[PDB]
């Protein structure tokens, strides 16, 4: 039941996009194409099998952006000794995941440069 | 402080060669009456690069900061807003160390599992 050239599998609708973006952008173009559409989620090892065999096998596509990020500030980073974390000289910068055709394990990737990506939306 | 530690506003330091992972590193701190080292003000901060930088650059250095989340990586919900339940990550990196491309000046994550020369502080 998803629009043309989306593939299904399991109530979910996937298509991969070769034209390279950044994750922000990806993830915004995600969203304007449908209604709750949104970088893929990997939810269940079967899902990323599915997914890395239509990237690779079909597309040819090796590394495509996934759904996740985060900056340290939302991480719950403590000192072994109890003192509060006050100063800090780690990167301020997000970090971006994506995820290999081979193995469909996923790896920490700069989220400026650019890459392939998956949208994904529920029927 | 001991004859072979140094002292620096009301603390001692030591930068121990002998390479570990961050959780035995700890361990041999808390061992010395100690901890990994916990860096509070940027005046800290640049004492234990000092001291790292005339003791060690071809390794990182442990210091007592690690990343508590219980999953793989830190983010707990996807973009789409479920939850982070299934984790499939490929090497995760939640210990952290003196970054030895910056000459030991900012810090970095990297695999707790690491062997490499830590610093304590008592």
């Amino acid at each position: 039941g998803c629009l043309p050239d989306w593939s299904s599998y399991k109530g979910h609708c996937y298509k991969v996009f070769k034209v390279e973006k950044t994750w922000a952008d990806a993830e915004k173009f995600c969203k304007e194409l449908v209604n709750g559409g949104h970088l893929m989620s990997v939810n269940s090892r079967e899902e990323g099998e599915f997914i890395s065999k239509l990237a690779l096998e079909k597309m040819r596509i090796v590394l495509v952006w996934i759904g996740l990020s985060h900056f340290w500030r939302i991480c719950p980073l403590r000192w072994t000794d109890g003192a509060r974390l006050d100063y800090r000289a780690l990167s301020d910068e997000p970090i971006c995941f994506v995820a290999e055709s081979f193995h469909n394990k996923w790896i920490q990737w700069t989220c400026n440069r650019k890459k392939s990506f998956v949208c994904k939306y529920r029927v | 402080c001991l004859p072979d530690w140094s002292s620096y506003k009301g603390h001692c330091y030591k930068v121990f060669k002998k390479v570990g992972t961050w959780e035995d590193a700890e361990k041999f701190c808390v061992e010395n009456s100690g901890h990994l080292a916990s860096i509070d003000s940027k005046e800290e901060a640049d004492f234990v690069t000092k001291l790292a930088s005339q003791t060690l650059f071809v390794y990182d250095a442990w210091i007592g900061l690690r990343d508590e989340s219980k999953t793989q990586q830190c983010s707990p919900q996807w973009t789409d807003g479920s939850s982070v339940v299934y984790e499939n990550v490929d090497e995760p990196t939640k210990c952290f160390g003196l970054d030895v491309h910056t000459e030991y000046r900012t810090w970095t994550d990297l695999p707790c599992g690491e062997k490499n020369p830590f610093i304590c502080k008592s």
